[PDB]
């Protein structure tokens, strides 16, 4: 069941059509259904629509890091080199995730705020988690010798996933302290949520896409000298 | 059939806070079409250094 | 092939590596005098401006002094303990690193006295960041740790081991200065120590093998 | 039964398969010398021999356990002295084999330094002596120690044509009464080869 | 011959190659966020320290780069730079410096709206602080060549402490700092920044004989 | 009247003087190499006749002139190898030799380091080449450099022998048509003695 030689390139070259074909299709829907569909609030008028490209770009920007512990930790203990790879693969993905959902962050807050940065926990919590990501960039484009990054980017990652919660659970205390209340309630209106859920599952398949397509990649940068790659 | 604004552009594009939307979606869609592109530009380049290798 | 030997042996080659063993000092000590003309002199100004100066300047000094814990040994020394030392990794990343704060956290606790009579913190500032910093320097001595162990192995560079550690520390940042900002109204304190004590035991308790892990990496 | 085996050990630096499939068993009181032709240093396999490197295919058998499980009495009979000396050169000679050595300390060492050669050199820093001279601190470790399986990387570096004779007497004992030592070098032994075993990178 | 390709071969060393360029960059967002946090989210005292926090983080980043500047060089490639391109060693110096900035000024001023923002600092201080960075920085490098030479024999660290090269930048910083005090206070800089010109005049054509006078003395 | 002219060179590199009263001249088509033992100060004597280093007492004289004085025209006619490469350890051998090449031809080097030995080798980084193809890749500015005046710091420091073999027929053409070279190596040169000079470093 689990004697994977290096035929993931072939195994991961019959689901990048299928699995892109499709990450279009549902991601029109949760843009199309919304941004045209969705009625909007009171409070903010005919700017509560930044959800669809700012929520999922912060469920899936600690999404993807979550996983990533589970492609270290497999890595680790049992071993495993070419799922190693997998942390150096999908990591490009998240900083790009938390990088958009900084930037709609920042954009959502103008209306309100009045101005572009004001430090808030569900903000510094992306911006730290850029952080780490940026952390794990440099490390892996580190190393001159291969097989050696991917190890080294799971240790970190695995640090990063144990010491995650603390910092978070530091941060929403810290903003407490100086501010002292919350900006938005939890409210999400029953008539929007659906659109919202299409949107998740679009910006789920489409980092799945972008995964797999990298790790086509990678494989072939670290056996790229033997025979197989005669084709 | 029905949608939630009501006409074309002069309607839509514009809700008083139309700035900030647009900004907001072209930069979330231009990090996509960059990782896309260059990932799929890194593809090709590496059997161009195969290919290249070959000598 | 003891604990306490380790220790010994390390603290005894320490001394022998001076005009780099003060130098984190000295950079703490050019960065709290140049903050108060970098921003002006002003009373209320200075006092609230402190707290956080004079924990960012300790976190550069440890940043400075990390970069020696385990680069020096690499190229003749860092070996000998893997293969010969029955202890167990961990115990030997532990006696280097506690021998790390010996040589480094205790010479930035001991002017402390002079710090907050320069800064003119009152005698409970001077309990309260003398305290802060018994309780906060060995946990930036763990949590390096880690970075410094992957980082040895690239041999070229240092910017990369601050990106490594400095993210890890934010939560000890943040608690250590609401403590202090709770000392300047002279409210009483007990409660930001405790969340100190229990991140100190918890980085004690798991970056060692951490840092085992992280030799194991860069040894192979 | 016996000790330390191979099981198809196999490493890869990306460029050059140094080794494929190596299998070799030792017992007791066996002289070994690693004799495949240079691809690479022979380093690397004496590395994955002591277990820091994690070997790329196969794994070592220590007394019929891999290397990661037991983890603590292997090492004690266990001795690696490689290119690098490993002995921290600001402390003095003297101060640098008392940490390896266990007890009866300070009566034991300074003769073993003087047999060495080093005789007058030891209240001295490594730091100031000839580099000629500051491996034999490195080498002078072979007379205090109890370790059964000596593994020496490159032993005679810089070592004297006065001092080769001693070494290649001292484990001429070790090697006759219980021990395991498997050198790397290019000059030759003055011992009669009729004794070795010479094995090669294959 | 021709210095464009000199400049080219540090560009190529650094902008194509070693992909490093974008470290420092992320290390100075590293220290630009790192003081909030310490001090709090409250806005308008965050509007009055900035420039010192961005001016030592500048000076840090600066400084590191000058090891990669001549120390990563010495010990394969600095006598054949000297030996052979007949055009004058001061020439030589310039396009090595003129990468400094290339590695050190360009990225901080591309990236100077995002941290103008992040403290939150009005447009007419990102104006003004445009043409201080601009200004200021390459003149950094220019009075930080010089004394370089063979200061750091092979250690990486000891004499940077202070030497004689931190000296000679504090008064630059004591203009730089003090002009974002019209910025705070909003009146034109003026002045305070028609004499960092002459600043850059008065070190873009004597420092580079300088440096070519102390290269020369140190090879001998 | 005559090139190269050091007269009374003088050294006193830490405690002991390597060389005193060097007066020695250099005329045209002169191929020399100097004789000496590992210590003596080989490296000072062609960094002193380089203008790299002062000498404690005497001067080089070039042309007639002091080397340091017209600066000018002897920098591009003087071709120096020292012991380290000289090249950067991240670019590859091909963009190295086009800016040490003094038109940028990116045609002629590529013959020239295909005569050197790399043939296939002008797109790997050096870091990821071998050892002795980096000190081929420095010295293969052999067949586009026209300077009249080269300085050869052990040339033959981990080159084959039929690498040897081709440098040093390379090297006999420079001696007639105007070259004037310098030698500081161990090994000992296969071509005839006669035309060689042998300085002692007295």
């Amino acid at each position: 069941q689990l004697a994977i030689p290096p035929r993931l390139y072939q195994i991961c070259g019959w689901f990048i059509p299928w699995l892109a074909i499709a990450s279009v299709v549902v991601l029109t829907v949760g843009w199309i259904w919304g941004f045209g569909f969705a009625p909007a609030d009171y409070q903010q008028g005919n700017s509560y629509r930044i959800i669809y490209l700012h929520v999922p770009a912060a469920i899936w920007s600690m999404g993807i890091y979550a996983s990533m512990a589970v492609a270290a930790f497999i890595g680790l203990v049992w071993q495993m080199k070419m799922a190693n790879l997998a942390v150096a693969a999908m990591a490009p993905i998240g900083a790009v995730f938390t990088f958009i959902a900084l930037v709609t962050g920042s954009a959502w807050g103008k209306p309100m705020w009045g101005t572009w940065w004001v430090w808030d926990a569900r903000l510094t919590s992306e911006l730290v988690l850029l952080f780490l990501y940026v952390g794990v960039i440099a490390l892996w484009h580190a190393f001159d010798d291969r097989r050696l990054a991917g190890r080294a980017a799971g240790i970190l990652v695995l640090i990063g996933v144990v010491n995650l919660p603390i910092i978070h659970y530091s941060v929403e205390w810290w903003n407490t302290l100086h501010q002292g209340s919350t900006r938005m309630q939890q409210s999400i209106d029953p008539a929007m949520r659906s659109p919202l859920r299409w949107s998740i599952f679009g910006f789920l398949l489409l980092s799945a896409t972008l995964t797999l397509m990298r790790m086509r990649n990678l494989i072939l940068l670290m056996e790229k000298r033997r025979p197989w790659v005669s084709e | 059939m029905t949608p939630a604004f009501a006409s074309w552009n002069e309607f839509f594009a514009m809700g008083g806070y139309a700035f900030f939307v647009w900004l907001a979606v072209v930069m979330t869609v231009i990090p996509l079409v960059v990782l896309v592109v260059h990932s799929v530009m890194q593809h090709r380049a590496i059997l161009r250094g195969v290919a290249q290798q070959r000598a | 092939m003891m604990f306490w030997r380790i220790f010994r042996l390390e603290l005894r080659v320490a001394f022998r590596h001076s005009a780099e063993i003060a130098n984190p000092l000295w950079f703490f000590l050019i960065v709290i005098t140049l903050f108060p003309l970098s921003i002006g002199p002003e009373p209320q100004l200075l006092a609230r401006i402190a707290p956080g100066i004079i924990w960012v300047a300790a976190l550069l000094s440890s940043l400075l002094a990390l970069e020696r814990l385990f680069r020096d040994d690499l190229q003749d020394g860092s070996l000998e303990q893997l293969m010969l030392l029955p202890l167990p990794l961990p115990a030997v990343v532990l006696a280097k690193v506690m021998a790390h704060w010996m040589v480094t956290g205790l010479p930035l606790l001991i002017l402390s006295p002079l710090v907050a009579m320069l800064l003119g913190m009152d005698v409970y500032g001077w309990q309260v960041m003398a305290l802060t910093l018994l309780l906060g320097t060995p946990t930036l001595g763990f949590l390096g740790a880690p970075g410094v162990a992957l980082t040895v192995g690239l041999k070229r560079g240092g910017v990369l081991l601050s990106i490594l550690v400095l993210p890890l520390t934010i939560p000890l940042l943040i608690f250590a200065t609401a403590a202090m900002d709770a000392a300047s109204m002279h409210l009483p304190v007990d409660g930001y120590l405790a969340i100190l004590g229990a991140l100190l035991a918890g980085t004690a308790t798991l970056s060692p093998f951490a840092t085992a892990a992280a030799l194991r990496i860069s040894i192979q | 039964m016996g000790m330390l085996e191979a099981r198809e050990l196999l490493c890869e630096r990306d460029e050059r398969t140094l080794f494929s499939g190596l299998s070799f068993t030792l017992n007791a009181g066996e002289w070994v010398q690693i004799t495949g032709s240079n691809g690479a240093g022979k380093t690397t396999l004496l590395r994955l021999l002591t277990g820091l490197s994690r070997p790329d295919a196969g794994e070592v058998l220590w007394q019929g356990q891999p290397l990661h499980q037991v983890r603590d009495s292997y090492h004690q009979n266990l001795l690696w002295i490689g290119h690098q000396p490993g002995i921290k050169t600001r402390l003095t000679a003297l101060e640098n084999l008392h940490f390896y050595h266990r007890d009866g300390d300070t009566a034991q060492c300074l003769e073993a330094l003087a047999q060495a050669g080093l005789a007058g050199f030891e209240d001295i820093p490594v730091n100031q002596l000839s580099a000629g001279q500051q491996r034999r601190v490195a080498l002078a470790r072979l007379w205090l120690t109890r370790a059964t399986l000596w593994i020496l990387d490159e032993p005679f570096t810089a070592i004297d044509v006065n001092g080769v004779d001693r070494l290649t007497q001292r484990m001429a004992q070790h090697t006759e009464q219980g021990g395991i030592v498997i050198l790397t070098t290019h000059q030759p032994l003055n011992v009669a080869e009729s004794k070795i075993r010479r094995i090669s990178l294959t």
